[PDB]
């Protein structure tokens, strides 16, 4: 009634590791499960902060981790490596940054900024073209 | 062992047991099958890493405290003092496979200890799994839970740091994880002070542990009633078997020693059964330690009330003798304010 | 012997449990009170004049020598009926006491002799209790006692106002009152005299003849006894397996000197099991302690049938110097000694296992032994025991600045089996 | 109850029980025990508050 009615949550109930689905097959007084199950393969190792401040104001992210290579941060989601430029969707400003331990600088551009930065790159364009000359 | 018990040194009594059939030898095939079974649940119990993880030297877990439930280098043994204290509190625990002949014949008061009742074929065995190395499975698991964070129950142990470990956790609540960050001290500190408490009020009371001393409580009685019931008459001439073969002529003494025989492996089926019964009840409760294992320590249990009173954090595992004892950091909402919504 | 508790041939790779050994023991010993004189009986069953049914005699016996193997023939005993002990093993137990109660009775009326039988020579004259313990001789009196004359000498009752409680006897003869006037007088209605004689000649009809009758009773396990069997004492052995019967009680094991103190009255000592345990010889007085050698469960590891037939055998929780005791001739019940002058001895901590090899590298575990140890079939070949491992130790590096992330990852399929339904019976 | 179900109303019935030990004492534990379990599955389903 679980496993193949649909997705469990429950660690270590519907196969080994990660759970997808399980199909049934009959047998002489018993039942046999099939379980398909997801499991990471090799790893890497990154530096990580906690935190990243920029305008005196400290950021998060909802999910995944901040990462660097030691030239450029990324966030990225936990079971799989996939760097990306910072997120609106894993940014969000409490209080500024001077209580939290191991945060670092650099600039912020979490698609809030690109709507100064660059998203609006065409937009900043087009007011430099005045404003410039 | 039937024959010692039964018919303890007499050959016509051996003889005539052996005349009755296959009885013994079905308890035997009983009994080796609750014992496998019962090496099997503590096997299954605490063998679900591959690798003993080695802790690290460095004991500086982000200002967490920690040295209660780590092992204690000092010690000879690998325990930590958490279960040093549930190990020598349950002073009660198994001594069958220590008493050898010498102890036997060692004459302490005529003979009253356990050696005696030990003497009528009943036999303790030891369990195949020591203390050293259960102790070593329990300090594998926490090493695993402590730094890899919950991912080494899927294949392969990734190294975490223990802060946003813990943001993780608060963020499987309900709870956005940034609070953390300004609470670490206070957390710290209330963190150090409930596990300073856990052992006070387990050094406290002496109520705390029936759990387990009923189980050895009620082995203990069950033998003790085994042994006592041999001086039942049963409806013979005497409780002894050998007056009986020299009192009384082979063609009117066999419907009474008949009757003896067929008393005594009565009771001894009784006893079986209940020990049957006994191990059904353990295994189902051996069955629901190991999801608790599996579940509340290797990831977090989004169930309500399953992994301790209130929204559940984490867990710790620590062993026992015959058992486990189980240490749920849980969190727990504080005084509040009402106001108007919409 | 696995093959014969197995029932099978081919027996599979494992640990199987057989029949546990024993410790022979060697010689016997029997320690009886050693007396000279033999047993007065002939006075009693060659009196002059014997008993009436309402004063029987009573005589106690003691300090002497019981020995009926003359009491055989002579006084040929006629009555079989000793349902207590049987009597062809008479002279195997030690009496404490032992009393003779003898009278005549009358030849027809013998089985009222027996326990729980009414009527008027078992009830108004003398009763035997329930759990009595002991039996009658029964046998018929036509030449001595009977005379042409009539033998009016032993007298019966018929009447009393009461059934009278067993081992009860009465002397008084009173002229009886049964009714509301009080009747004391000579004679009246149900005013008669209490014991009359009896009328007995030979010419009467077969089985009205005179019986002398005699009981004879005796309690066991009470006291140090004072008259039993002829059989010669021996010398004490000490700390020394010996099959021992004292006063009727038979057992095996080995004497130790024990250190507690009895009192002048107690003999036997009991424990908990309702087993004796402590004895007092006899005939010098210290105090004997009791207990059986030691014993233990027997294991066999081995390999399949399939492979070859090299085995190991390990004994269940027995002291390792203490088994070399074991290794003798004629010694054991287990007659497979021919593996016990085996091989290197290793112990563990339930018992010690004969015909491996201790190996202080660490594989991984296929049989179970106990405390961590297990067995396998390996290298030449043999079997090793050795250490479990546990697994392979990893330390892993902690660190509150780094972070492990996989990058690639993989779908694998994995089954489970479990039991829906047992098949269905009846009977 | 060890007496009246078996040897009721009967001194030496009871007095031949009296011979065979601790049976009904073993059952009026199980009995018992089963009690105040079953007291005990009451108290745990139904006092969470
Ligand atoms: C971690 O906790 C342990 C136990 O509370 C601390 O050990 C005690 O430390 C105090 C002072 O530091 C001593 O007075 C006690 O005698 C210590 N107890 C024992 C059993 O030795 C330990 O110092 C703490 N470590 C950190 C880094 O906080
Ligand atoms: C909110 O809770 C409070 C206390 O439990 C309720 O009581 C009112 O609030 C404060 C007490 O904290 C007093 O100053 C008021 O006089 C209380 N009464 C009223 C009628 O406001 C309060 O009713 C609760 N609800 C709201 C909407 O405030
Ligand atoms: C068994 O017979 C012996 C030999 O008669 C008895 O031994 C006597 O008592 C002590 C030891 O018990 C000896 O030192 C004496 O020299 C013996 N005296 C005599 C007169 O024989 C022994 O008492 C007898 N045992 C019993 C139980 O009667
Ligand atoms: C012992 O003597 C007493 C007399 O003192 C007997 O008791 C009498 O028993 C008869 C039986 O029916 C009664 O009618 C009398 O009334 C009893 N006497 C008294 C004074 O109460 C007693 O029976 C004798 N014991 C035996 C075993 O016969
Ligand atoms: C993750 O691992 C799988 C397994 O090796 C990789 O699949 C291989 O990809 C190479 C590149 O074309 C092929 O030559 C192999 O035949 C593939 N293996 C199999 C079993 O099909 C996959 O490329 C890896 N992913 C990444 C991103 O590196
Ligand atoms: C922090 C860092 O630079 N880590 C890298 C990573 O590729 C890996 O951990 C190792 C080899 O596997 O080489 C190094
Ligand atoms: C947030 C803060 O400063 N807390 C402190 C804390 O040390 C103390 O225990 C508490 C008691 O009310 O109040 C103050
Ligand atoms: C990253 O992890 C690997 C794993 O062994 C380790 O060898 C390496 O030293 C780590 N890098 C740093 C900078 O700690
Ligand atoms: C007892 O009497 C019988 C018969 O009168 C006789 O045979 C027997 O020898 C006598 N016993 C003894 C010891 O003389
Ligand atoms: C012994 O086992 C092997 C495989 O383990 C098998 O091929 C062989 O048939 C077996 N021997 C017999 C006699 O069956
Ligand atoms: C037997 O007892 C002695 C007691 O001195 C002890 O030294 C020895 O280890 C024991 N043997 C085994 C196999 O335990
Ligand atoms: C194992 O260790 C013991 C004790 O140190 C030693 O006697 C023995 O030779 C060792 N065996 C091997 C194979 O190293
Ligand atoms: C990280 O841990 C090391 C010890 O392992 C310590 O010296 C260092 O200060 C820690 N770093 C931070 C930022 O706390």
């Amino acid at each position: 009634s679980e496993c193949v009615l649909g997705q469990s949550k429950r660690v270590d109930f519907c196969g080994k590791g990660y759970h997808l689905m399980s199909f049934p097959q009959s047998a002489p007084h018993g039942v046999v499960f099939l379980h398909v199950t997801y499991v990471p393969a090799q790893e890497k190792n990154f530096t990580t902060a906690p935190a990243i401040c920029h305008d005196g104001k400290a950021h998060f992210p909802r999910e995944g981790v901040f990462v660097s290579n030691g030239t450029h941060w990324f966030v990225t989601q936990r079971n799989f490596y996939e760097p990306q430029i910072i997120t609106t969707d894993n940014t969000f400003v409490s209080g500024n940054c001077d209580v939290v331990i191991g945060i670092v600088n650099n600039t912020v551009y979490d698609p809030l900024q690109p709507e100064l930065d660059s998203f609006k790159e065409e937009l900043d364009k087009y007011f430099k073209n005045h404003t410039s000359p | 062992d039937c024959t010692m018990y039964i018919c303890g040194d007499s050959t016509e009594c051996s003889n005539l047991l052996l005349q009755y059939g296959s009885f013994c030898t079905q308890l035997k095939r009983a009994l080796t099958g609750i014992a496998v079974e019962q090496d099997k649940n503590t096997q299954e119990v605490f063998a679900q890493v591959k690798q003993i993880y080695k802790t690290p030297p460095i004991k500086y877990f982000g200002g967490f405290n920690f040295s209660q439930i780590l092992p204690d280098p000092s010690k000879p043994s690998k325990r930590s003092f958490i279960e040093d204290l549930l190990f020598n509190k349950v002073t009660l625990a198994d001594a069958g496979f220590i008493k050898q002949y010498g102890d036997c014949l060692g004459d302490i008061a005529a003979r009253d200890l356990i050696c005696a009742q030990k003497f009528k074929g009943l036999t303790v065995l030891p369990p195949l799994l020591t203390d050293e190395m259960i102790a070593q499975y329990t300090s594998a698991l926490l090493a695993g839970t402590i730094t890899s964070g919950w991912t080494f129950g899927a294949g392969p142990a990734l190294q975490i740091p223990f802060p946003m470990q813990m943001a993780y956790r608060f963020n499987g609540i309900g709870v956005t994880q940034n609070v953390l960050y300004e609470n670490q001290k206070l957390i710290a500190n209330q963190f150090n002070s409930a596990i300073g408490k856990i052992q006070d009020s387990l050094s406290s009371t002496p109520s705390a542990l029936g759990k387990l001393q009923d189980v050895v409580n009620h082995n203990a009685q069950a033998l003790n009633t085994l042994v006592k019931q041999l001086s039942s008459k049963f409806g013979a001439i005497s409780s002894v078997l050998n007056d009986i073969f020299s009192r009384l002529d082979k063609v009117e003494a066999e419907v009474q020693i008949d009757r003896l025989i067929t008393g005594r492996l009565q009771s001894l089926q009784t006893y079986v059964t209940q020990q049957l019964i006994r191990a059904a009840e353990i295994r189902a409760s051996a069955n629901l330690a190991a999801t608790k294992m599996s579940e509340c320590v290797l990831g977090q249990s989004k169930r309500v009330d399953f992994c301790g009173k209130g929204y559940h954090l984490m867990s710790f595992p620590q062993s026992a003798p015959h058992g486990v004892v189980f240490l749920h950091v849980t969190y727990v909402p504080a005084q509040e304010k009402n106001f108007t919504t919409a | 012997e696995t093959k014969c508790t197995l029932k099978s041939f081919t027996v599979e790779k494992g640990i199987y449990q057989t029949s546990n050994f024993r410790v022979q023991p060697t010689e016997s010993i029997v320690r009886f009170p050693n007396i000279t004189n033999l047993c007065p009986f002939d006075e009693v069953f060659n009196a002059t004049r014997f008993a009436s049914v309402y004063a029987w005699n009573r005589k106690r016996i003691s300090n002497c020598v019981a020995d009926y193997s003359v009491l055989y023939n002579l006084a040929p005993f006629f009555t079989f009926k000793c349902y207590g002990v049987s009597p062809t093993k008479l002279n195997d137990l030690c009496f404490t006491n032992v009393y003779a109660d003898s009278f005549v009775i009358r030849g027809d009326e013998v089985r009222q002799i027996a326990p729980g039988q009414t009527g008027n020579i078992a009830d108004y004259n003398y009763k035997l209790p329930d759990d009595f313990t002991g039996c009658v001789i029964a046998w018929n009196s036509n030449k001595l006692d009977s005379k042409v004359s009539g033998n009016y000498n032993y007298l019966y009752r018929l009447f009393r106002k009461s059934n009278l409680k067993p081992f009860e006897r009465d002397i008084s003869t009173e002229i009886y009152q049964a009714g509301n006037k009080p009747c004391n007088g000579v004679a009246g209605f149900n005013c008669y005299f209490p014991l009359r004689s009896y009328s007995f000649r030979p010419t009467y009809g077969v089985g009205h003849q005179p019986y002398r009758v005699v009981v004879l009773s005796f309690e066991l396990l009470h006291a140090p006894a004072t008259v039993c069997g002829p059989k010669k004492s021996t010398n004490l052995v000490k700390n020394k397996c010996v099959n021992f019967n004292f006063n009727g009680l038979k057992g095996t094991g080995v004497l130790t000197e024990s250190n507690k103190k009895f009192l002048p009255f107690q003999q036997f000592g009991r424990d908990i099991a309702d087993t004796t345990d402590a004895v007092r010889d006899p005939q010098t007085l210290e105090i004997l302690d009791i207990t059986p050698c030691s014993f233990g469960g027997v294991s066999v590891i081995t390999p399949g049938t399939n492979t070859s037939n090299q085995v190991a055998v390990l004994y269940q929780g027995v002291n390792c110097t203490e088994v070399p005791v074991a290794i003798h001739a004629d010694q054991l019940t287990p007659t497979w000694r021919v593996y016990s002058t085996g091989s290197n001895v290793f112990q563990t901590r339930a018992g010690c296992l004969i015909g491996a090899e201790y190996v202080n590298n660490s594989y991984e575990c296929d049989i179970p032994i106990g405390a961590g140890i297990c067995a396998s079939y390996q290298t030449s070949q043999s079997i090793i025991a050795y250490t479990m491992s546990l697994g392979a130790e990893n330390s892993v590096a902690y660190s509150n600045n780094s972070i492990a992330i996989p990058t690639n990852f993989t779908i694998s399929v994995t089954t489970e089996i479990l039991p829906v339904s047992m098949t269905k019976t009846s009977v």
